DNA sequence: TATAATGGGCTGATGCAGG
């Protein structure tokens, strides 16, 4: 039942929805440098404030542990960044 | 189709307007499933900018 | 790692929504 509360996609939702997340993912390697953060850690504090403070844990392998204090930190730095950045 | 400027000359029982019109030609572009117009509505665009 | 594939096969004791 609860599957069947999603709609399925149609075949432009479905690239487009494709379509964002690849881009996405590159948008998070560039971040990478310009910040010289850890593409990990900036793909689960992305990853945190869209999903809702509802999930916030340590993730295996990223090097900080993953707490409102530090994901308020590095949102914040993220946020201190010009427009084009 | 408009008229900025309006210059006229005279001669016999004649007049000839050199008119400053100014008007906008439209051309239609199709889009397709697997392509993604990056330009809102209503939005200004110079020669080489991109739509879709 | 790439055609597309998108919703399963008998009794008694006690704590309850309902005439």
């Amino acid at each position: 039942h609860e599957i069947g509360q999603v709609p399925l996609l149609t075949l432009e939702e479905e690239v487009e929805l494709a379509r964002k997340v690849e881009e996405g993912m590159e948008a998070i390697k560039k971040l990478s440098e310009i910040t010289g953060l850890d593409p990990d850690l900036i793909r689960e504090v992305v990853r945190a404030k869209i999903l809702g403070s509802a999930r916030v844990r340590h993730i295996p392998g990223l090097k900080e542990t993953l707490d409102p204090k530090t994901v308020e930190e590095i949102d914040q730095k993220l946020k201190s960044l010009p427009k084009e950045h | 189709v408009r008229a900025a400027q309006v210059e006229a000359e005279e001669e016999g029982e004649t007049v000839y307007l050199t008119l400053f019109l100014e008007w906008t030609e439209p051309k239609d572009y199709r889009v397709q499933p697997h392509m993604n117009v990056v330009v809102p509505e209503g939005a200004r665009v110079e020669a080489g900018d991109k739509i879709v």
